[PDB]
């Protein structure tokens, strides 16, 4: 799994390859693996399916609840659901989740969830098998306020390469946009991003 | 399996079943649990089924060997010695054997010999080895006298495995009898223990506990 | 602990149990009773994991008395055996089983027959003429399968155990110091003070 | 140490023409010890027949289980138990212990009494339906009686000859399995009358 | 994990069919040679099973029930996706214990649909499904004939196709292909035994036995009658 | 006794009426890591024999000099090394068993599955298989790891038994063996797009083909595909 | 760890007649749930009337016959063109294996041919040597399968003459090889239905005075 | 707070009268007519739909409800307690029938079921 | 095997071994000599691992009497326990050691003095004044270090003997069917044929 | 360990960091990791120490005593030596070595030899536990025939971030460019790469 969410200056995209395997079997080779929590509130899933899917429903059943009786929660209240979750019951999980949302008073932000089930606020965050490979890339070519058009490239090069050497990560490119005008799926295939 | 030898008036009786088993399946019911060594010289199979052939034909082999050089038929504590000291010397590399050497010689009379695997060998009477030794040993131990006939105590071995095959699930098949003289062993057929459990029965009045 | 015979002759059920009690290096004791009187016609012997057979036999024998005592009337032989098996059968998925084998010999009075029950602690029972527990068959069945007869008197069946226990003797590695040897029939149980 | 084969022991069932046939040995043993050649493993609730192979305390406990629900099922339903239904019932009652399990092998054996139909089924330990048109083995014989089973077998046997084809499927897997024999019963069943054989067999 | 089986699910145009062959197993021995794979949990809800056979049937018929239940109580035909929260949250609980690995396909007022589901409770979303010992195969055909907007008789034909190569070149497969199809504003028609490609040949030999081969010890009749009258 | 570290994946093959087909992917894994990406694993030896190799690198390299020397040594002494005593496909094959079988039975193998594609001095088409263990075995059809459960399936469609060889040409082989390739890709998670093929025909010769790619691939079907199960956006 | 063995199923039947032997075997050839190929000869024609198959893990299997083959080779060279003998041959195949005692050939060895009085023979080994003259004999995957079916067909074991009832058994009458393939054939038709591991072809060998003949039967290839 | 009447609140009076129970039924009396009809080939049950406002949908209240594919239940008397029986009774026949035979109940036994249901909301606390 | 005991008293030395061989579930044979006659005046008893046992007595016994031929002289005690020591303490760090432990009875025709040497599998030696091996030392020792006398006479000391092996007989779980007494002096090796 | 050997124009230059743990101590911080076997001849080391310097000294040896004999090795010579230690003796080492050496007639030549005792010539090589972290930034940021400055810019760019994510790499990096001019040592410091 290659996964990330970035942070720009008209709010945040995620992004993730579409691989799923048991063992070297491709199980799945176009997961969705951006998942919405609420409406621009979605999050990226790495570790075993069962617990990430597990999780993100239990999360979106708080939100919907919190959204009946105190209106659209923050994204930093998402991300202190999925820590009470993962952090709680480490033992039992193998979660890897980034969160990423928007709302207008905070616009775009990132928090990454690692396996001890502890938080980070980032402006951009990295996880799954396939990150490792591109941490140098990602950490020189990385700007604060880059434009939609910039991000999108971002993340299409950074998981490309994520893509290329990492045989569990693959398939096609999803990525979703969130900002004030809504939300956006774009999807890439790979005669495009191997030429990169 | 089942096999036994005991030393008599007469000379020896050697009595085996004839079942060979992998865990619960029945791979033999036709099994030679005796291994002819030479026409005077008798051994029994207990343990590896492999290593009991193999080595008691090798042993055939020192004994002929032996009465070419010394022009002189080998004695029973001889050839189990050839047997013992063989195996001793592979001891903990896994062989499986416990088997006993039988023969009537002029020096000895009437010899049997237990020989194992782990280096054991013992001089004795009556012997009696494999998963269903416990049951024949009953029936041998409370009918032997050394005053035995020649046919009482060739019945007497046919019964005690018998008394195997019915209780111990790894043992039945078929009862071979052997009885060993001076001139050489003398083969005494092989026995259905289907057949003969019944003929037993019914002759005897045994087995009361079993409808026929 | 050790060797528990039984068999049923024509009249009555004979219970062979031995005497030693064996703490791992010493033989502590060379005169222990593995029995215990369920109710006036019928007698259980017992072995197996220390503590817990005494625990189990005096646990079975409260409740056959308190039974007694209620409905004024004795438990057939079959009915305390299938009681004993319920509870050896719960036992085994229990957190911490009874390793405990028993026999149960008793006299039926209404129909006027001797029966022997054999228990393993699993729960397995069977009706048998004749049985026993750990090796104890090994050595002594065939002895059994030859001489028993459904028809033998209580002599009879004395002498064909004393050649069972003879064998034991012999060809049994660990010295169990004799039994102590019961009869249960019509009149009820009593022990064979010479054996 | 295996739970299944502590004990040994054997049943098959078949169907024929208007009849099914239910047979079983009769050894219970410990491991190499032979201890009992009386040890039926048939039962029977009205009209419908059970054999169960495997650990020998579970054979009886569940015997008693299955005697306790069938007689309160006839008390409420004021009829007698059917096959298909007994089938589930006994799938029901061992699924109910998915994780901590009788270790048995059943064989549901009987004939519909409304409509007349053979019917036989077998079950794995934890409850799962195997309801074969032609015959159904279980016991430490298995390999031997589907070996046996599937060269013998043919549709629609006549009873008495019926009895011959399942009486010889069983006693020649019995004899190459060293924890079954010591005897064997063999149950006819037609719509109203059953008769049961005492087979004669080696006793080793 | 029990060894076995190949399962495929296949969307078309105007719904989904499911497939499954008829091999069941222990071990290297055949239990049964015509097993019955496909389940229904509703009318037009109908599931395939592979891994542990017990827990696919009863973890089938556990939310089959509920299913039934919830349907009478909302007075609404069942949902494909209602099945699935069901049937993922309870095997999740189990923490893959229960050995169920289910390809669920259906029909309902919402539409068609096609989802796996895996022991652990992870599920997935696709076109083409294929699950158990022969999914390999199944999926090389798959991957080699699928394509969008397949009519009905293309769909059966993929689905069969790709139990098939189970069939022939996985050794936990065998026997017979059963279909199940799911169309929009129809009944689901299931076809047992669609196809029938390994019928046992004809024996040389007669094993009849003359009446009197078997020697009898005894002989009685057993009362399977209740306590009589008078 | 070792472990394999870095590894090549599938080798895929089979029997056409005038020949043999065999094709191997260009890439040799680090665990989960691709990480080399141009790595050949069909070998030719002569004119008339490719061997494809699986399994560990490192011992692919030590039989393909095993090979390279298998060569020169046939030619010393040798006026007939280049007509009727030229290496044939039974002799390579026959050698590698040996070699497999030996180092098995010293308990240090070389930890490989190997296929033998050519054609024989006679025209006969040859294919046999052998691996680490010493195990061989022939079929119309043949292929290792993941091949045999995913490009066996389809190939055996092709030629399902001994009579459909005369009937399958070069084309609908080869194009057989290309798909399976592509299926491969989508399924084998330690496979590559690069991958070579070679041809081995009893009339026009061995005809080896590098820098193939994998084409004509399916992905669009994936934009359609949302959630796990409930999730509609 | 590195686990030199394999097991690539397989079941093989010698059946020995009044004046000839049949040595048949399955086709097909196996590793876990895959099948390698439909058709892998198993049964070996290996010169002087003699017939050979090793069961079980194919590399040891063939190795094996291989080294016999080179043995009855060295017979001839060292002994003036001697027939090799199916009772001397046995006993060299006993010494092959228990030269490997310590390090098995993990197969299960049937040979069939005639004795030195043209009588039919039938000679079955275990992975270390030990050995025996047999009338009948399955190895293999679906041994256990086909061994009692033949108990009771061709040694008519539990058949007993009607109205005796049970105290005149069934004659054993010999059976001749027409009659001998027929049970074959169903043995292994019956083990294809119930075993994975068994089907694809089923390869006879047969072996009379005339020599070695050859009949080769389709199975169900599922 | 718990529930705090872990006592009957219905009992006998001094004449032997259950009183709770003569009052439900007078309850019962009140209510809409409702009747059944066996034939030789079938049953028929009926009653009135007497709609409270011409305004309500009187087609989303069901008085007559399916059990199982072959058993139906109609009533006279409060519809709030029958809507909650009905889905009582549905499980019912799943939870102790269904999942054990796998097979619905005979009519008598849900009926019985049922029955048992009523029995205990009048003797438990 | 089991259990083997020796004694030196004031003109011999006494060495008592048990009768038993058990193959596990049996007991093979009642009536075995654990001994071997190394020289005229020296006798060695043995137990430990099955055939070990035999094959290094043996081994010991042939060794000795090359010597005896060789030089035409018997060693003395001390020097034949030294060889023996030697010889296991070698074998300890073999590729499989002799699992052997021994007791060398001897009389010493120079000295004119009994003698007794322990020596385990280790090739621990102590000289004694009585010794044993296994768990016979736990059983006996108690009795010995109250009653032993380094003045006693031959008789007293197999009295004090057969005390030791009442004592064994009691408390030992194990029946060793008796044992073989075998007495060492000036005159050289004879076996007391009732005890 | 974080190592590495680049091709370009006029040769080629190996790379390295200058950390030696055992566990989390720096048993040494200014290790010298680019060894001669050589005069224009060099390699990178990274598995045991123990191992890798037994192996150098054992090949610096050979290759003395070839020179002795048949004159100037080629690179290919040298990377061949290599491999034979370590594939012959695969199950007593834990060694991962690249081989750069200078020809005139071959000019740059770089060779890998991983765990296993493989050879794979290639136009630039990445090893050691910081080679991870930048498989990306190299694939994406190297060309052939790059001059002698941007090389040293590439290599101090990669082992840079390789120094960063990799806490067992770390110190001063350490260069060696091999040319026909010559051997030329290089050192950068951490107050000049970590600002890059
Ligand atoms: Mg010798
Ligand atoms: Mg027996
Ligand atoms: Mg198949
Ligand atoms: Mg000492
Ligand atoms: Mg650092």
């Amino acid at each position: 799994t290659s996964i990330m969410a970035v942070t720009f200056k008209d709010g945040v995209i995620l992004g993730a390859d579409s691989r799923t395997t048991t063992g070297a079997y491709i199980a799945n080779r176009v997961t969705d693996k951006l998942t919405r929590v609420h409406d621009k509130i979605w999050c990226c899933r790495s570790g075993s399916a069962a617990d990430t899917q597990a999780i993100a429903d239990i999360v979106q059943y708080h939100l919907e609840l919190y959204t009946s009786q105190y209106g659209t929660p923050s994204t930093e209240t998402a991300a202190s659901v999925f820590k009470e979750l993962c952090y709680e019951n480490k033992d039992n999980l193998t979660a890897g989740i980034i969160v990423a949302g928007y709302d207008d008073k905070n616009k775009g932000e990132v928090y990454t969830i690692p396996l001890g089930g502890s938080v980070h606020k980032l402006p951009y965050a990295i996880a799954g098998s396939g990150s490792t490979f591109i941490y140098g890339y990602c950490d020189k070519n990385f700007r604060e306020n880059m434009s939609k058009e910039e991000t999108v490239d971002f993340i299409k090069h950074s998981l490309s390469q994520a893509i290329k050497w990492d045989g569990s990560s693959g398939g096609v490119i999803r990525m979703v946009v969130l900002t004030a005008a809504g939300v956006e799926r774009l999807i890439f295939y790979p005669d495009e991003y191997e030429q990169l | 399996t089942t096999t036994l030898a005991f030393r008599f008036q007469g000379g020896i009786i050697v009595a085996v079943d004839s079942r060979a088993t992998a865990g619960n399946w029945v791979a033999s019911q036709t099994v030679k649990k005796v291994i002819e060594i030479n026409p005077f010289l008798l051994g029994t199979m207990a343990g590896g089924a492999a290593d009991c052939q193999f080595w008691e034909t090798w042993l055939g082999s020192q004994c002929r060997l032996h009465e070419l050089r010394e022009k002189e038929r080998i004695s029973v504590a001889a050839a189990s010695k050839i047997l013992s000291n063989l195996v001793y010397q592979y001891k903990g590399a896994g062989l499986s054997m416990g088997t006993m050497i039988c023969g009537y010689t002029r020096k000895e009379g009437p010899t049997i010999y237990y020989v194992d695997s782990d280096g054991t060998r013992l001089k004795g009477d009556i012997f009696c080895v494999g998963s269903g030794q416990t049951f024949a040993y009953g029936v041998l131990d409370s009918n032997y006298k050394w005053d035995l006939s020649v046919e009482d105590a060739l019945y007497l071995g046919k019964r005690s495995i018998l008394a195997a095959a019915h209780r111990d699930a790894y043992s039945g098949g078929s009862v071979n009898l052997y009885h060993v003289t001076e001139d050489g062993w003398i083969y005494h057929g092989n026995h259905d223990v289907g057949e003969l459990f019944w003929k037993v029965k019914e002759e005897e009045g045994s087995f009361n506990n079993v409808i026929g | 602990m050790d060797i528990i015979l039984g068999i049923r002759v024509q009249d009555s059920v004979i219970l062979a149990s031995s005497k030693a009690v064996t703490r791992g290096i010493s033989v502590l004791k060379d005169s222990d009773d593995k029995t215990r009187q369920l109710s006036p016609h019928t007698l259980m012997s017992f072995a197996g994991e220390a503590g817990d057979t005494v625990q189990f036999a005096e646990y079975i024998q409260a409740n056959i008395q308190l039974y007694s005592i209620r409905e004024d009337y004795e438990l057939s032989p079959q009915a305390v055996s299938s009681f004993v098996r319920q509870e050896l059968a719960k036992s085994i998925r229990s957190r911490r089983p009874y390793q405990v084998n028993v026999l149960i010999g008793g006299y039926d009075k209404k129909k006027n027959k001797p029966e022997l029950y054999q228990i393993d602690y699993l729960g397995t029972k069977v009706e048998l003429p004749y049985g026993a527990h750990g090796y104890s068959g090994f050595y002594t069945f065939s002895l059994l399968d030859h001489h028993y007869r459904p028809d033998m008197t209580t002599e009879e069946g004395l002498d064909l155990l004393k050649l069972c226990v003879q064998e034991l003797e012999k060809r049994m590695p660990m010295d169990f110091k004799g039994v102590i040897v019961k009869i249960v029939d019509k009149d009820g149980i009593r022990q064979v003070d010479d054996f | 140490s295996d739970p299944s084969s502590i004990n040994g022991g054997i049943v098959v069932a078949m169907t024929g023409k208007d009849c099914v046939a239910i047979a079983c040995d009769l050894r219970l043993g410990s491991q190499s010890l032979g201890v009992s050649n009386k040890f039926e493993k048939i039962f029977h609730y009205g009209h419908v027949f059970l054999g169960i192979t495997g650990l020998a305390t579970d054979v009886t406990t569940l015997n008693e289980m299955f005697r306790y629900k069938t007689n309160l099922y006839k008390l409420k339903e004021e009829r007698a138990i059917e096959p298909e239904t007994f089938t589930q019932l006994v799938s029901s009652s061992l699924y109910e212990r998915r994780f901590g399990p009788y270790f048995v092998g059943p064989v549901v054996a009987g004939i519909n009494s409304k409509s007349g139909k053979p019917f036989i089924a077998g079950f794995d330990l934890i409850g799962c339906i195997d309801e074969a048109k032609d015959f159904i083995v279980s016991g430490t014989a298995s390999d031997q009686l589907f070996g046996m089973c599937e060269s013998l077998y043919e549709p629609n046997l006549e009873p008495e000859d019926l009895f011959e084809t399942i009486s010889q499927a069983l006693l020649n897997a019995a004899d190459r399995d060293a924890l079954s024999g010591w005897g064997a019963v063999v149950y006819i069943i037609k719509k109203d009358e059953v008769v049961k054989r005492y087979l004669k067999m080696r006793q080793d | 994990t029990s060894v076995g089986t190949t399962i495929v699910g296949v969307k078309f145009n105007n719904g989904v069919v499911i497939a499954a062959d008829t091999r069941s197993t222990q071990g290297p021995i055949v239990a049964d040679k015509n097993c019955a794979k496909l389940h229904r949990i509703s009318p037009k809800i109908w599931c395939a099973g592979a891994g542990t056979a017990a827990d696919t049937e009863a973890v089938t018929q556990l939310i089959g029930s509920n299913i039934e239940l919830h349907s009478l109580y909302t007075s609404r035909e069942p949902r494909v996706v209602s099945a699935l929260q069901m049937l993922k949250q309870h095997l999740f609980k189990y923490q893959g214990h229960i050995g169920a690995y289910l390809i669920v396909a259906g029909v309902d007022p919402t539409g068609s649909h096609l989802f796996s589901i895996h022991a652990h409770g992870s599920t997935d979303v696709g076109y083409y499904l294929s699950l158990g010992s022969g999914s390999l195969a199944a999926m090389a055909v798959l991957e080699s004939h699928w394509k969008q907007d397949l009519t009905k008789e293309e769909a059966i034909k993929l689905a069969s196709d790709a139990i098939q190569a189970g069939i022939w070149n996985d050794l936990g497969s065998g026997s017979n292909v059963d279909v199940c199809v799911m169309e929009i504003g129809k009944d689901a028609e299931y076809l047992r035994n669609y196809l029938t490609p390994n019928v046992r040949e004809e024996k040389q030999k007669s094993y009849k036995f003359p009446r009197g081969t078997t020697a009898v010890l005894k002989e009685s009749i057993v009362n399977i009658c209740d306590i009589q009258e008078e | 006794t070792q472990q394999p570290i870095v590894t090549g994946t599938s080798v895929i093959s089979m029997k056409y009426d005038n020949g043999v087909i065999i094709a191997a992917d260009n890439l040799g894994s680090y665990g989960s890591l691709l990480r080399f990406n141009g790595v050949e694993r069909l070998i030719p030896v002569g004119d008339n024999t490719v061997v494809g190799i699986s399994g560990d690198i490192s011992d692919m390299q030590h039989i393909e000099r095993l090979l390279k020397d298998l060569v020169t040594e046939n030619a010393y002494d040798n006026p007939l090394a280049d007509a009727e005593e030229a290496l044939e496909p039974s002799y390579i094959f026959e050698y590698l068993a040996t070699v497999m079988y030996q180092r098995r039975s010293k308990m240090n193998p070389l930890w490989n599955a190997i296929i033998v594609a050519g054609v024989q001095s006679n025209g006969d088409q040859f294919l046999r298989y052998v691996n680490l263990l010493g195990v061989t075995y022939s079929s119309p059809t043949l292929a290792t790891g993941f091949g045999a459960h995913m490009a066996n399936p389809l190939l055996r469609k092709v030629v399902d038994r001994e009579s459909d060889i005369p009937k399958t040409t070069v084309q609908v082989a080869e194009e057989a063996i290309v798909n399976a390739m592509r299926v491969l890709y989508y399924r084998d998670a330690r496979s590559s797009r690069n991958f070579s093929l070679a041809i081995i025909d009893k009339n026009t010769g061995l005809t080896f083909k590098k820098n193939l790619q994998v084409e004509n691939m399916k992905w669009d079907f994936a934009k359609d595909i949302k959630g796990y199960g409930t999730q509609k956006i | 760890q590195f686990n030199p063995y394999g097991d690539n199923g397989g079941t093989i039947l010698g059946i020995a007649g009044e004046d000839f032997a049949v040595l048949a075997g399955d086709t097909r050839n196996i590793t876990d749930y895959s099948i390698n190929s439909r058709y892998e000869p198993k049964v070996f024609d290996c010169g002087d009337n003699i017939v050979m198959s090793a069961n079980g893990f194919a590399a040891d299997g063939d190795a094996l016959v291989k080294r016999f083959k080179n043995s009855v080779k060295w017979y001839h060279f060292d002994h003036n063109d001697k027939k090799l003998s199916i009772n001397s041959a046995a006993r060299n195949i006993q010494h092959l294996l228990y030269g490997k005692r310590f390090f098995p050939y993990y197969v299960h060895t049937i040979i069939a041919g005639l004795d030195e009085d043209g009588k039919g023979a039938v000679y079955s080994f275990d992975p270390v040597g030990s050995y025996e003259r047999e009338q009948c004999r399955a190895g293999g995957a679906a041994a256990s399968l086909i061994m009692p079916f033949l108990d009771n067909q061709v040694n008519f074991k539990n058949q007993y003459e009607p109205g005796t009832n049970g105290k005149v058994k069934k004659p054993l009458k010999y059976l001749s090889v027409e009659e001998v393939i027929k049970l074959v054939r169903d043995s292994f038709t019956s083990a294809t239905e119930r075993h994975i591991q068994v089907g694809d072809g089923l390869e006879i060998l047969i072996v009379t005075k005339d020599g070695v003949r050859k009949e080769f039967y389709e199975l169900k290839r599922d | 707070m718990t529930d705090r009447y872990s006592f009957s609140l219905t009992t006998f009076s001094p004449s032997g009268k259950l009183g709770q129970i003569d009052y439900a039924l007078t309850a019962v009396k009140q209510g809409v007519t409702s009747l059944g009809i066996k034939a030789t080939n079938g049953v028929v049950i009926a009653t009135e739909k007497k709609s409270s406002s011409p305004l309500a949908m009187s087609e989303t209240l069901s008085k007559v409800s399916l059990l199982t594919p072959d058993i139906g239940a109609v009533y006279s008397g409060m519809g709030p307690d029958y809507r909650v029986l009905v889905d009582k009774s549905r499980k019912v026949a799943h939870t102790s029938y269904k999942r054990i035979y796998g097979e619905y109940p005979p009519t008598k036994l849900l009926v019985s079921e049922v029955a048992k249901i009523m029995q205990e909301a009048t003797q438990s606390g």
